[PDB]
């Protein structure tokens, strides 16, 4: 059981640049059979590399692999729009196939800031048994951010999940939905409700609270 | 060139037995290993074993103990029959060649869950004054408590496509999926038309027109 | 208090296995009985039976060989399964509290019935000369051979709201259903504007605009 | 299993008049245990009195319990407009829990004059396979109506099928519909078509009939 | 006059079970033999076996190690299960008496293929100025692939609903349907008024209109 | 088994115009025990003959039928509009029943002529990979209508399929369409492109090819 270890899976990278993969491996592979897979969403992967050394017959002269023992490289000279996948490393010099975790290249772009707004919970919502809270972000580039919820002045962790949504296909930017699910009596007995979005594109952090009763 | 294919039972419940069937198309059968690749969310491929046309297996040795595999040579079919599937088995099932280096399958979603078909309960998203930011705002209608995965949402029957952000379902601890969807529009717009969200999904029947009420 | 949700297989065949699930909100699940109550049209209110979060069961002794309730205290849930279903099962299934003295559900309309789903037929219905006595008329359209009970009647895209008359569904010996729509207008306004019956059929997926002619 | 009976279920009562109704139960209940349940259309049931003589939480006063050991009874002082319901019994002082037969309370108003209305099958019914003749009833009060289908001044029984329409909101009045379903080879071969209209509110019943051949 | 109603799995895949009951009203059920006739297109009507209330059965010899009656004399009903179903056994099936002579069953269409459900593509089709003979040619759309039988393709959501030619769908070699329909227009016409192509391909929710022009 | 077989596959005879039918069988029937079946399209196989002479009930006296041994002979007196399907023949004395191999009846009028019509593959389908060409006719009564697809001026056969609509309700008439598949490679090297037509509505056949890069 070789453990293949890859990269940080968010390398960001524009188009028109170099591209570099790892592939740690837990220990020597024989005769460095390791294979350098790549998985276009909603698709079966797809051979790159054979050997570590040599790419696969119709696949085009951008892959190129190195490397050898337990540390390989897989090189993508100029990244074209339609490269922009996952990459998964299998060796097959042991018995069972063993695939690394697998690393994807998203495009770059410039910083942008969230459109952060936040939403009450609907009466037939409220009456059918729990309240939802939900605060939204929108077409922010940086995929990493973080909400924290303030209920009655007080931190929330694990009363809550959110969601992503992929890379758009116009301006390359992401979305974020984080919901607050919280139950008929505990939303009724408190005051005040807001989330606390932190994200590099804003030096201070803004929070947008409002207040069960009015709109 | 082969061409190989999937079928089998998509919904499965805790405790049952997977049993999916890949056909082999194209060349020659005989004389060769096929393989069997599962891909879940969090954890990566993995590979599960393989079976040649005389019968001989090769296990995972994780996967050892409720693996088990037949090949019809009659028909140009293998078969996989994953025993006791937990709730951790809920995966993409490929079958491939024995290294999956030349032709894969097409992929067979499996979702293991202890759960009746429900439908959806649509709920409005009120804009807020603090969503109204002068030139932009953010419409909606929260999707929940709906166990078959897929559910499609659009906005007015179709004729709103821009700024429209459907985001994944989340299984929440309940075996029942919730889904949003939101809209950014100005707000002359939403003194000016109406949006309605057409909320539909299959295994139900039920298609919902709610109407987003500033 | 405690909030009650209810969710299953509505449209049924014979011989097939009813399966509801009610799911409890609020208040605590345990340390309490969850009742299932029957309202059959003709009959009267059933009990079903009972489960506790231990799975200890109550079965009303007529419906005792059919019955078989299960408890999910994770997800704070409980279902009936109703085995071998006839055409007396159609009925309103609920789910309460102990008694029923506090809390009950909102109700599953369920039917057990072998027809194939099938589109509503309209066929206009002239006023006859004995039914124009002057100044008093009736026109109408009538809907048959349409097995799902949902159907909806309007007229005139809802612009004549006085003088409809929409009779409740009728079962013949046949398995489908038949149902009448009238409406009462001046004899002298049949000439002047178009009376138009928008029926539509959600399991079948239909809208005719049939027009009624004299 | 207590079997439990109750009043005739068509009992018509003025708004603002007393109310009573009866649960006659099958054997002695235990304890006076006894419950009254009122389920308005569209609606669970919901309590109104237990223990057969003590009023539930959050119900007005104008709803009064008696009676004990095999027959019980209930009073309305006042019948509101939000009264007109279905009234069930249940008692819970034996192993199952049974529920009475139900009897249901509507607007008494004078009575009305049934618009009877006939209507010939169309052709394309006609050529479709089948024939149904159809004859309405507008605007009458009381519920029995014994529209007899008379066919070749002879007798027609079981070969028809009728509805019968819920309260009126505005002025509290039925309408029923009865239709006359027969065979291409019947339509054909028979002259005369008659259904035969028996009321109350009229006190020399009246008969409507078309022959096939004039228009 | 008995009523023979009739349900089962109208889609199915290769190496599984097929499973038909068929509902018996009215007269007795008892002291009869009754029939299950498949009907295939290319070939014609097949006998596949009977049995009565007894358990007592017939078999065709084609059909013998793979055909299985059973028969529920407690609610009127007998079933048929055709084990090991191919691609040869898309027909539509029927049950009726012993020899079919007073009453039949509707038809239950069953098909057989390994192909997952996939969304219809439409390719326009531009008119070439050999098709336009001055005034008369013809438009389209080709819808390409999509597994499930039914579709349905109109123009100008149903305005021009003349001189439209709907052509049967053909079964491609993939395991996917394919289908055409064109309308013969005036050149005139086609240039003042433009014309779509409206798609609704239930089983996958996809509305595609599609507009084509020289 | 008897092996059960009809000679006329397809009768296309005018309204009101007597019909006759053959149902030769393989062997000698028992007791002359042949039925026919008729069934409209959509529907279930009905009744008309019985014991190969006698009419089932509610069978008009306009079929009749005749034959006995291995001849079987079915007429129809007049045909009227509600006369034209497919017609089944059955026979009993033998363990298995057994069907004929069904033949259809249509309504008879003037030879027309098929509007030939070709369309050159779009840019789309040619980048998804698949070269489709198709040629269709248009309102041409005869069934007969062959399709020889050439290319580069060569014969190719086997590669295309066609699909035949059933027949119109108003000009009663058939419209044609066979749609030819190609390769990447194979449609990029090629150049002309045509399908030739065979039919009795014009003495000389008539072909109309297209080149592709102009239009």
């Amino acid at each position: 059981e070789i453990v293949m270890t890859q990269s940080p899976g968010t390398l960001s990278l524009s188009p028109g640049e170099r591209a570099t993969l790892s592939c740690r491996a837990s220990q020597s592979i024989s005769s460095s059979y390791l294979a350098w897979f790549q998985q276009k969403p909603g698709q079966a992967p797809r051979l790159l590399i054979y050997g570590a050394s040599s790419r696969a017959p119709g696949i085009p002269d951008r892959f190129s692999g190195s490397g050898s023992g337990t540390d390989f490289t897989l090189t993508i000279s100029r990244l074209e729009p339609e490269d922009f996948a996952v990459y998964y490393c299998q060796q097959y010099g042991d018995s069972p196939l063993t695939f690394g975790g697998g690393t994807k290249v998203d495009i770059k772009r410039t910083v942008a800031a969230p459109s952060v707004f936040i939403f009450p919970p609907s009466d037939e919502q409220l009456k059918s048994g729990t309240a939802s809270v939900v605060c939204l972000l929108n077409n922010f580039y940086p995929r990493e951010a973080k909400v924290q919820w303030k209920v009655d002045n007080a931190l929330q962790s694990g009363n809550s999940q959110e969601s992503v949504t992929e890379q758009d296909s116009k301006d390359s930017t992401y979305s974020l939905s984080s919901t607050l699910t919280l139950s008929k009596a505990d939303y009724e007995k408190h005051k005040v409700y807001a989330c606390e979005v932190t994200h590099q594109g804003l030096s201070s952090p803004v929070t947008k609270s409002f207040n069960r009763g009015e709109c | 060139e082969v061409q190989l294919q999937q079928w089998g039972a998509g919904l499965l419940k805790p405790s049952e037995t997977l049993s999916l069937t890949c056909a082999v198309y194209g060349e020659s059968f005989s004389g060769y290993y096929w393989s069997w690749i599962r891909q879940s969310p969090g954890k990566g491929l993995e590979w599960i074993g393989q079976i040649n046309h005389s019968g001989n297996t090769n296990y995972n040795p994780s996967l050892k103990s409720r693996v088990t595999m037949s090949v019809d040579t009659s028909k140009n079919q293998f078969s996989l029959k994953l025993s006791s599937v937990t709730a951790a088995d809920t995966a993409v099932y490929y079958c491939a060649r024995e290294l999956g280096h030349d032709y894969w399958g097409q992929g067979t979603l499996v979702t293991v869950s202890s759960a009746s078909t429900k439908g959806p309960s649509v709920f409005p998203l009120a804009p807020s004054s603090k969503s109204t930011s002068g030139g932009t705002a953010a419409l909606g209608c929260l999707v929940k408590d709906y166990f078959p995965e897929p559910v499609t949402v659009s906005w007015n029957s179709g004729a709103l496509t821009s700024g429209v952000h459907t985001f994944p379902a989340v299984l929440q601890s309940s075996g029942l999926y919730s889904l949003s969807s939101v809209v950014t529009v100005p707000s002359s717009s939403l003194g000016t038309q109406t949006y309605i969200c057409n909320v539909n999904h299959k295994p139900s029947n039920t298609k919902v027109d709610k109407k987003v009420e500033p």
